[PDB]
């Protein structure tokens, strides 16, 4: 059916590179907008980085606007989050979400508290 | 959680357990009802002009 | 531990995956390749029906092929007759975000469900000129999608948060719940016997229930996307399912996995409903834009096309014997191509 | 004439008279979405708009120089919200209320916005947006206990607009913050518009009450601007 | 036969005259006949302003068919039949200029104010069936013309078809004057990256479509009663009789109502 399934959790001091990768089964990569959550630890779940289509439209978050890297391949089927100097405020669990429907620019609900489309999970403790 | 995991396990090792035919023998009674009932489909073998209720 | 139940739940699904890998020694679409094409067919609006005010959500054929109904989202339930094309009766609705009705099997009564979770149930023998209220089906959490009735004392009813329900109407209490899903449903279908139903939600999800146990017999997978119709091939030993990627697929019971798929390259616009032919014949879809296609359902191919609406389709359906097929549209115009 | 054709005639003439008369019932009354977060204050301006004046949808009414509005409050369903909305495909209006006065959910806010501007069946529907909270907002700016710029960096490099009118006498930081925050959702708003739909933003706090008054002119501009695309 | 007999009164002659005035209303003649025809046959479009081209056209086709019909005379005794095509053409024409007042108001309601097809032709044709019967009573007063079919000027009769004419004409021309104020307002903030050439180009065509339909060309039927300037006389007959095809080229052809709809129905069969 639909298969999400993550990569690259650990502990570490912080001044850490790490690469959190998300590998995808079940559908047509080709076409398929994709985001990356997060939860932390007695969080809730928010929103960290959204990719396009094709590849020329990136967008991130202001709190990570200036450390952080979401690549993507339509070839390998596989999203990727590149991080460079890691804090302690970062410690959390990572999901990689698709979107609900083909061919289309609006993103719903990936967010949310189950989802039929959305991975387990890798852990990243920063200490 | 621990709940769904048993649920899914118990939905999983019954429909495991159940028997299946080939998909040929499927295919021949679709066949088989297909050309049963040809003749009083009027949207493939229409009707004459007073029969067909709409168009009188 | 959660570990074990991970791993077991695992490996029944490489056992339950090499099972149906096992029985698939043929395709639908191989069998049926030298079966006559029905060929070219058209069909004129014979009767266009007019009256509504905006969208329209639902429309089920009378047990007589004479009788019909339709369901807006301005607070109307018409009963119409084709014949003369005059209207029988009026309903207004009490909710207007109204997605599902039917007739009774003997055609006595009638029923309703939207946004709000409740489905209502109205009876056509009345001294009044109005069709009353008498029932109010209540319990769920959520909205509901579709509704039919078994006999005129007992109904079934499937909402959006993961559950279907059996229903007796006299007290008004389940009789049996059915869970087992992740999302939301959308559409389902009574058994020809009368002995079963089927179920599709928004997941890669499809499954066969039995009634009175309250088990689920079967599961399907196969969509990369939501599910949005569903019937019953009239023998009741096959369904064919539709979905919101532009792909139709059909499906037979005791194969336990999908037969045939139909799709196109150019088609990137999805699926609203679809219904059967009364020969199992003809397969009728609503699509995206504003179109209807009516398939040969052997051949994966397209037998014809039907336009004359300005917006998306949303309702489908046969008659009784043969006669004629409604569809209808958010442009507020059903139509009876005969 | 049969006894058959009489009754069908009687029937079909009385309810076409029936249908005849609601047709101006139903074009006569004004429809609106209402979209909003759990903190956000939904239910403070949906008092604020009754002033104005178990179940999976509540409904509000009012009325403003003669007009009728419908409120569809959204309530006892589940958080996927992908099927719901199509049903609200030919309405006025969406009123999309936000919060100002914490970081850690602006973000959201924007990908709430960003998702509902771009659907395809709400390519057609303008949104009119209330910024809440305001006061809450300049209360931790001049504390200065946490800084905007902890979440959103490049407010270390922006100016006051020109065209910015601080009315009431405020302090420059103040209206710095506001415009920031504005920006960031008109940045939205105008990157991909195509004279179809248009947002309205608003400045607005908790003890407003010329709310109505506001989605009164925006749905007025946007019926005016439809008439002139379909008759010239 | 002058056409600017329907508003001269010193009875100007000429050859060039005539000949213009009726190649012109036989091209109106024709161009009402196609625009009657179009708007019956396309019905995705009902509303009031589709109803108030058709009958218009309506109103316009007759009032000209009988005036080719019945004008020239030998100019000796006045027959029966001239008194009454005489009539026939005054309330013709009336009916014409209530229907264009009344497409004025419609575009008031349409555009500053925001916020039935029995009526209309109620209204429409009521009005002008009383103007002119009101007349009904004034017989060989001058009613049929000594040389023509038409009205004369004893007593000031002439004033049914030139008094209407001037006070719809003025109530048009206010409509335009705010009509203009209130696009050119709006245009600034729908396309403000559009160079100011095009701007005025577009403006400029929609006010010249909404010159003719809203009439307001008749004005110079105000300005002819000095008996010098043939000029005047001129830029009347070449603006006037081709109203019908003015009409059809602004509200019949280029609208976009139309244009993807008669290619189609073209192809219907």
């Amino acid at each position: 059916q639909v298969q999400l399934q993550e990569s690259g959790g650990g502990l570490v001091q912080p001044g850490g590179s790490l690469r959190l990768s998300c590998a995808a089964s079940g559908f047509t990569f080709s076409n398929y907008k994709m985001n990356w959550v997060r939860q932390a630890p007695g969080k809730g779940l928010e929103w960290v980085s959204d990719i396009s289509q094709s590849g020329a439209s990136i967008s991130y978050t202001g709190s990570v606007k200036g450390r952080f890297t979401i690549s993507r391949d339509n070839a390998k089927n596989t999203l990727y989050l590149q991080m460079n100097s890691l804090k302690p405020e970062d410690t959390a669990v990572y999901y990689c979400a698709r979107c609900p429907a083909p061919f289309t620019r609006d993103c719903f609900d990936v967010t949310s508290t189950t989802y039929a489309y959305r991975g387990q999970g890798t852990q990243v403790t920063v200490s | 959680s621990i709940a769904q995991a048993r649920k899914l396990v118990e939905q999983l090792k019954m429909e495991a357990n159940i028997d299946r035919i080939k998909v040929s023998k499927a295919a021949a009674d679709l066949m088989a009802y297909c050309e049963a009932h040809a003749k009083e489909d009027p949207l493939l073998t229409p009707v004459p002009a007073s029969e067909n209720p709409f168009r009188e | 531990e959660l570990d074990q139940l991970r791993q077991e739940a695992e490996q029944l699904k490489n056992q339950i995956r090499d099972a149906r890998k096992a029985c698939a020694d043929a395709t639908l679409s191989q069998i049926t390749n030298n079966i006559d094409p029905v060929g070219r067919i058209q069909m004129r609006t014979r009767r266009t029906l007019r009256g509504h005010l905006a969208k329209i959500y639902a429309m089920h054929w009378g047990t007589d092929s004479r009788l019909l109904v339709s369901a807006s989202q301005d607070g109307k339930l018409i009963i119409w007759d084709s014949y003369t094309t005059n209207k029988v009766h009026a309903i207004p609705l009490r909710s207007s975000w109204v997605m599902t009705c039917a007739y009774a099997p003997s055609g006595n009564y009638v029923a309703c469900g939207g946004l709000d979770n409740i489905c209502s149930i109205y009876n056509l023998k009345t001294r009044e000129g109005n069709v009353r209220v008498s029932r109010e089906l209540a319990g769920h959490t959520g909205y509901l999608s579709c509704c039919r009735f078994l006999d005129d004392n007992q109904i079934v009813t499937s909402s959006g948060d993961t559950t279907c329900a059996l229903w007796d109407i006299e007290t008004g209490q389940q009789t049996t719940t059915f869970t087992g899903h992740t999302g939301d449903v959308m559409s389902l279908s009574l058994a020809p016997d009368t002995r079963l139903f089927v179920s599709g939600a928004c997941d890669a999800s499809a499954k066969l229930w039995d009634v009175r146990e309250g088990m689920c017999r079967q599961t399907f997978t196969g969509h990369e996307s939501d599910i949005n119709a569903i019937c019953f091939f009239p023998n009741g030993n096959a369904f064919a399912t539709g979905s919101d990627d532009a792909t139709c697929r059909l499906f037979d019971l005791r194969a336990d996995q999908e037969l045939m798929t139909y799709s196109h390259d150019n088609i990137i616009c999805g699926i609203t409903s679809v219904s059967f032919s009364k020969s199992g014949r003809l397969l009728l879809a609503g699509y995206d834009d504003f179109n209807c296609n009516v398939w040969d359902a052997l051949k994966a191919d397209r037998a014809g096309v039907l336009a004359g609406h300005d917006n998306r389709v949303s309702c489908l359906g046969v008659t009784d014997d043969g006669m004629a097929v409604a569809t209808g549209s958010w442009d507020s115009f059903l139509k009876i191509w005969n | 004439l049969s006894a058959e054709d009489k009754a069908a005639v009687e029937r079909s003439k009385m309810i076409e008279k029936q249908l005849q008369k609601d047709k101006q019932v139903y074009r006569a009354t004004h429809r609106l979405l209402l979209l909003g977060a759990d903190n956000s204050g939904k239910s403070t301006i949906v008092k604020q708009m009754r002033i104005y004046h178990t179940s999976g949808i509540f409904e509000t009414k009012f009325q403003v120089d003669k007009v009728n509005f419908h409120m569809f409050d959204v309530g006892a369903q589940r958080d996927e919200r992908r099927k719901w909305i199509q049903c609200f495909n030919d309405v006025t209006a969406i009123i999309f209320v936000v919060d100002s006065s914490d970081y850690n959910r602006l973000q959201e806010a924007l990908n709430d916005f960003k998702s509902i501007w771009n659907n395809r069946w709400l390519r057609t529907i303008s949104v009119i947006l209330f910024l809440n909270k305001q006061d809450l907002l300049a209360e931790k700016v001049l504390a200065g206990k946490s800084k905007i710029e902890d979440y959103f960096p490049e407010f270390a490099r922006y100016t006051t607009p020109e065209d910015a009118t601080p009315e009431p006498g405020e302090d420059p930081r103040v209206t710095r913050a506001k415009y920031f925050i504005r920006d960031e959702f008109l940045r939205i708003s105008t990157a991909s518009g195509d004279g179809r739909h248009y947002c309205y933003p608003h400045f607005t706090c908790s003890v407003d009450t010329e709310n109505a008054r506001r989605i009164f002119n925006d749905c007025r501009d946007i019926i005016q601007r439809m008439h002139l695309r379909q008759y010239e | 036969s002058s056409f600017a007999i329907l508003m001269a009164h010193y009875d100007v002659e000429d050859w060039k005259l005539t000949l213009i005035t009726r190649v012109g209303l036989a091209l109106s003649l024709f161009c009402l006949l196609l625009c009657i025809l179009t708007f019956l046959l396309v019905r995705p479009i009902q509303g009031s302003r589709t109803t108030i081209h058709l009958h218009l056209c309506i109103c316009l086709f007759v009032g000209s068919t009988i005036f080719l019909a019945g004008i020239e005379n030998e100019g000796g005794q006045v027959g029966l039949r001239c008194r009454l095509v005489a009539g026939l053409l005054h309330y013709c024409f009336l009916a014409a200029f209530c229907w264009m007042s009344l497409e004025g108001l419609e575009l008031y309601f349409l555009v500053v104010r925001v916020f039935s097809t029995r009526w209309l032709c109620l209204i429409g044709y009521g009005v002008p069936l009383l103007i002119v019967g009101v007349s009904a009573a004034i017989y060989s007063k001058g009613y049929g013309r000594p040389r023509y079919c038409w009205l004369d000027f004893e007593q000031g009769f002439l004033w049914s078809f030139l008094g209407p004419v001037t006070f719809i004409i003025l109530c048009n021309a206010v409509i335009f004057v705010t009509t203009v104020w209130k696009l050119t307002q709006k245009f600034s903030e729908i396309n403000p990256d559009m160079k100011k050439l095009k701007k005025a180009r577009a403006l400029t065509i929609t006010a010249i479509a909404q010159l003719f339909l809203l009439g307001c060309t008749w004005v110079f039927g105000l300005f002819i009663f000095d008996d010098r300037s043939l000029v005047l006389t001129y830029v009347f007959t070449i603006l006037n009789c081709l109203q019908g095809a003015f009409l059809y080229l602004l509200h019949c052809l280029l609208n976009k109502k139309v244009r993807e709809e008669y290619r189609k129905w073209a192809c219907l069969v």
